[PDB]
RNA sequence: CUGGGCUUGUGUUGGGGACCCGCGGCUGCUCGCGGGCCCUGAAAAGCAGUGGCGGGCUCG
């Protein structure tokens, strides 16, 4: 009665979570599903972990869908035994994975008006950083001043 | 796998008698008033076995219903000996449709055009993973029983 | 690892077809003597029946 | 067997072979010309050209009905466009030779009576209005009598058009017909009591008035100039009512 | 048993819908058209199965729910927004006057008072509304072939014409005249 | 901006790379395919603009050409590819019966857009194409289409992105191919190859190729000065209000600053 | 500025590395953002993190 964890990889672009949940729900009962994505840009690593209610339906689905040429991707659906199953393996299951625009965030995080006291810290971090660079090009024989 | 095989093979269908005659009338007309080697699907048991023996074939498809079965018994093992990936397919009628005959016992691909070298190598990998791996420890065992 | 036959490959596998060439010239003589109509492109077929 | 062979390349799979068999089929839905050659059948059926005009009583009146009819699966729109072409061809012959004499109207529609070589021909034309085909009717049977009276009127108007000596078929312009000329889209080149009625008259048809029967009657009696509205049609006399050349303007308004 | 391929085709075909709809909303709700006003006949085209909400409500606004029916529409600034949004499921182009002539005569049906009855008589056109210069069938064509001050009212009387299914057969300049010619 | 101190840095960095390259490598090994002069050459130094605002807050993915007084990629081993938005045979015949002798040598492979999506969709093939040539051009009619066709392997890095080339007149392929007069084509190809390239990214650092480490420094100093003045007046917004540090640095050494 | 160009048209598979940088932050190491040089069959075995508008599901 224990749940069985199945590892599916070589995922085509388009076979993400809701389509992954939809197809394997035709086999049995899907409890928790989480694809492996990237926190920098939301994008699948072509690898997903699924877990069914029954161990019988986990072995049936993996054996019948193991090598299945889907959109140029010969899949790899294997059964992770309950011996391994890492405890923090579904930390974000059944949750949207939002696409956070960090470069737009950090790009205009620089642009906002800043505190005058912080602008003193800006100068201090500047002059420390210019001074060490003057050191590291003096063995290159270079002096530049500003 | 059968559907994905015939997706590539239908792109390499041999010319029919109607359109072969049309092309001959095209080239003869231009002489009254520049091409490369044609890449088709190779057929004919005596032709394909020779292409197997000279290692000129890349993928082989074998009908499962050849009624003197002696014509195809050695053919999986001969492809195994020379290393050419093979797949036993349903329908001697299906292969004949692919090659414009009533029947075809065996169908081979030798070389494909440059626009689809990748999907042939993907189809070959889907045979040595999806078909020939499952056959491996069950092709040497006797069938039936009771 | 190597092909079974060590026989040489004939030059006819690397050049255009002899038999297709002889069939072409038979159609040329038909067009020369007018027995066979010349080739009409599908655009000309669109201006037909 | 030809429709059996069109299930051949469709079944096994050959788009090119299915095409080349179906151009060889010469199916009526894209041609307008019929599927079978009716030349020898009408050779044995009707004995003399006078009986063609006797059979023109039935031949014309359904095709004026069929040309107003919409398209179904049995009758393609190209068959109706060829019906509307052939119904216009008989009309252009009548307005040249002025053979139309008597006309009657009733609940069913408009009856025309014309004498050709001493033979009276009667046909019924319903009004320009879509007719309900509600009930149990056979279009497959109905599509055959289209093919019947397509070839018969095509044979009848071919014989009479060389009889009057004008070159056949008459020349047609596509896009100028597509602008809505209806009757006036086509040019006729004569070499390859009726006339005295409105011999020198000027006519205009307004927005309510039936454009097709009024122009057909006027040109059949030699009316030289007929104009109408720009939304009723085009390629006619000047639309403007302020132009004083018009003698009589047809108006049916409350 | 829906195969997995169908699932992947869906998502790639919904993301392309999301991408194109963002590009429409990015630039403007405008189309590169000359300042002269014309009229467009739009026909429902079998297309993408799952409809996003914004192209769906535009079909509803153009009473384009069931397949293959078609309505008339002029050009405004707002119309070109609806044209390029619902474009993969419609075919559009400027028709011809004779093409309207079959559409009101041979293809004409009626809509009055919320129930759809066929055209019955010219006096029934008077009975329907018959008031804003509506005296015969050519009233609708006058509001269609020429740009009509009450063409919006003329469309209000109008119902989407259920066009006929053909058998084996970007703005079309005048190629839409060939569209009804196989679909009449 | 001052030219003399830019020159004396340009002496110093360039002289460093000869000392670095000529120094032996301590595991007792040599290189067959790397001469001392060949690695003193073929090592580009490039100007690294540093800004305050993130310039062009989007991914432009299309290079801008700064006309350099003396061209960048006019060596003897340059393979160049012209991706064209029309029948390949018309340009193949154009580059064979014309396109002088130097341009005939550098034209490695001209490829249609339609033939590119058929033969180079896979990621072997767009990696084999990346390593085979050195500079990639493109017609302006297919500049937008190349992100899908030549994907991350051509657009993750800014070293080799397709250069926009105008090849139009001012459609059935076999009947007509709207192109310039042929001498106007080959003249414009010359401009595109040897131009210093800007790449707008939502970023503070912009690396612009200025030359290789075998040129003579005054040649370089005239080239960097034209790169400096063109980039501020044309590309970076808030021309001198948004300007910041300007370093010059080789691929294996530290950064030599100029400030603005 | 008639003749040559300009400017908008936003569209990138994912990992790894025994390497050179630039800019942000924090008590801080270090971590982010953007480049540069390599490897890779359309390859793959937790390490998922940033605050919100609305709508849905709920407790009074």
């Amino acid at each position: 009665s224990q749940p069985g964890v199945m590892y599916i990889a070589r995922l085509p672009h388009g076979f993400y979570e809701h389509e992954l949940r939809g197809y394997f729900s035709q086999f049995g009962e899907i409890t928790r599903l989480r694809v492996v994505r990237n926190k920098k840009t939301g994008a699948s690593r072509h690898r997903a972990f699924i877990e069914f209610a029954d161990a019988e339906v986990a072995d049936i689905a993996a054996r019948t869908m193991d090598k299945y040429l889907l959109f140029g991707h010969i899949l790899t659906c294997k059964i992770v035994p309950p011996a391994q199953v890492h405890p923090d393996l579904f930390k974000g299951a059944n949750r949207r994975f939002k696409v956070v625009p960090w470069n737009k965030m950090a790009g205009r995080q620089l642009e906002r008006p800043l505190s005058e006291s912080q602008w003193q810290v800006k100068v201090a971090k500047e002059e420390q950083r210019r001074a060490a660079r003057a050191e590291k090009l003096k063995e290159m024989g270079y002096e530049f001043e500003a | 796998l059968a559907a994905q095989a015939f997706k590539l093979l239908n792109k390499y269908r041999p010319e029919t008698k109607q359109e072969k005659k049309e092309r001959l009338l095209r080239e003869a007309t231009a002489i009254k008033e520049v091409s490369k080697k044609p890449y088709t699907v190779k057929y004919g048991l005596n032709h394909v076995v020779g292409l197997i023996e000279n290692k000129k074939a890349s993928l082989v498809l074998i009908a499962n219903d050849v009624d003197p079965i002696e014509l195809v018994v050695f053919l999986p093992a001969l492809c195994r000996k020379m290393g050419i990936p093979y797949a036993i397919i349903k329908g001697k009628a299906r292969l004949g449709t692919l090659v414009h005959k009533k029947t075809a016992a065996v169908v081979a691909i030798t070389e494909v055009r440059s626009e689809d070298k990748n999907e042939l190598a993907k189809l070959i990998s889907a045979v040595k993973e999806g078909y020939l791996e499952k056959v491996e420890d069950t092709r040497k065992r006797w069938g039936g029983g009771i | 690892k190597m092909p079974l036959s060590a026989a040489p490959e004939p030059k006819r596998r690397f050049i255009p077809s002899k038999n297709e060439a002889k069939q072409i010239m038979k159609l040329v003589r038909a067009i020369r003597e007018g027995r066979i109509l010349p080739y009409k492109p599908p655009e000309e077929r669109e201006r037909e029946e | 067997a030809l429709e059996k062979k069109i299930s051949r390349a469709l079944g096994r799979g050959d788009v090119s072979n299915a095409a080349r068999l179906e151009r060889n089929a010469n199916l009526p839905e894209k041609t307008g010309k019929p599927r079978y050659t009716l030349n020898h059948i009408i050779r044995e059926r009707y004995p003399t050209f006078q009986d063609a005009l006797r059979d023109l009583d039935d031949c014309l009146s359904m095709l004026f009905l069929f040309a107003n009819l919409p398209s179904t699966t049995a009758v393609p729109a190209k068959m109706i466009a060829r019906c509307e072409r052939l119904c216009h061809e008989f009309q252009h012959y009548l307005i040249v030779t002025h053979s139309l004499r008597k006309s009657f109207l009733s609940i069913k529609g408009i009856y025309y009576q014309a004498n050709i070589q001493g033979e009276d021909i009667l046909w019924l034309v319903p009004y320009k209005f879509n007719q309900r085909i509600v009930g149990d009717v056979d279009f497959r049977i109905m599509g055959t009598f289209v093919e019947f009276y397509m070839t018969l009127l095509g044979f009848v108007n071919y014989r009479l058009y060389t009889s009057i000596g004008l070159k056949y078929p008459p020349k047609f312009d596509q896009v100028k017909d597509d602008q809505g000329a209806e009757l006036a889209a086509f040019s006729l080149e004569g070499l390859n009591d009726p006339s005295q009625l409105f011999a020198n008259f000027t006519f205009f048809l307004s927005r309510e008035t039936p454009r097709q029967p009024l122009e057909f009657i006027l040109r059949a009696f030699g009316c030289k100039r007929i104009g109408w509205d720009a939304v009723l049609g085009e390629g006619a006399f000047t639309t403007d009512e302020s132009d004083p050349r018009i003698t009589h303007q047809i108006i049916d308004r409350p | 048993f829906k195969r997995a391929e169908k699932y992947v085709k869906e998502y790639r075909e919904q993301e392309r819908e999301k991408i194109r709809l963002a590009r429409i909303a990015k630039q403007q709700g405008s189309f590169h058209i000359p300042a002269e006003a014309k009229l467009v006949f739009v026909i429902r085209i079998k297309g993408i199965n799952k409809i996003p909400p914004k192209p769906r409500k535009i079909l509803q606004l153009l009473r384009l729910r069931q397949i293959n029916n078609g309505v008339f529409v002029k050009v405004t600034k707002a119309t070109a927004e609806m044209i390029k949004i619902v474009e993969p499921w419609v075919a559009y182009g400027y028709p011809n006057l004779k093409s309207v002539r079959e559409l009101i005569y041979k293809r004409g049906y009626g809509k009055v008072n919320g129930q759809r009855i066929p055209l019955t008589d010219n006096a029934i056109i008077e009975e329907n509304l018959g008031k804003y210069g509506i005296i015969c069938i050519e009233d609708l064509i006058h509001e269609i072939f020429t740009v009509g001050p009450n063409f919006k009212q003329a469309a209000n009387f109008l119902w989407p014409f259920k066009l006929s299914n053909p058998n084996g057969g970007g703005n079309r300049e005048e190629h839409i005249n060939a569209l009804i010619r196989a679909m009449n | 901006v001052d030219p003399d101190q830019t020159l004396k840095a340009c002496k110093a960095l360039l002289a460093h790379i000869k000392k670095a390259a000529a120094a032996p490598r301590p595991d007792g090994k040599q290189n067959l395919l790397a001469d001392e002069e060949s690695t003193v050459a073929e090592t580009p130094i490039w100007l690294t603009l540093t800004t305050k605002k993130h310039i062009h807050d989007s991914h432009r993915l299309q290079p801008g050409k700064i006309i350099l007084p003396h061209p960048l990629n006019t060596s003897e081993e340059i393979s160049v590819c012209l991706i064209t938005a029309d029948p390949q045979r018309f340009y193949k015949n154009a580059v064979a019966d014309e396109f002088p002798e130097d341009l005939r040598a550098k034209i490695g492979r001209v490829i249609d857009i339609s033939h590119l999506k058929a033969k180079f969709k896979a990621y072997e093939a767009q990696r084999k194409l990346f390593s085979e040539h050195d500079v990639f051009l493109a017609d302006t009619r297919i500049i937008n289409r190349l992100p899908k066709a030549l994907g991350k392997t051509f657009y993750k890095t800014t070293t080799k992105r397709p250069i926009p080339v105008v090849l139009m007149a001012q459609r059935d392929p076999l009947e007509n191919a709207n192109a310039r007069p042929i001498p106007e084509i080959v003249a414009e190809i010359r401009k595109a190859i040897g131009a210093a390239l800007v790449h707008l990214s939502p970023s503070t650092n912009t690396a612009i190729k200025v030359g290789y480490a075998n040129w003579e420094p005054e040649k370089l100093a005239a080239n960097i000065e034209t790169v400096i003045r063109e980039l501020v007046e044309r590309f970076v917004p808030q021309k001198w209000q948004n300007v910041r540090n300007f370093y010059v640095k080789g691929p294996e050494t530290a950064a030599l600053p100029i400030y603005q």
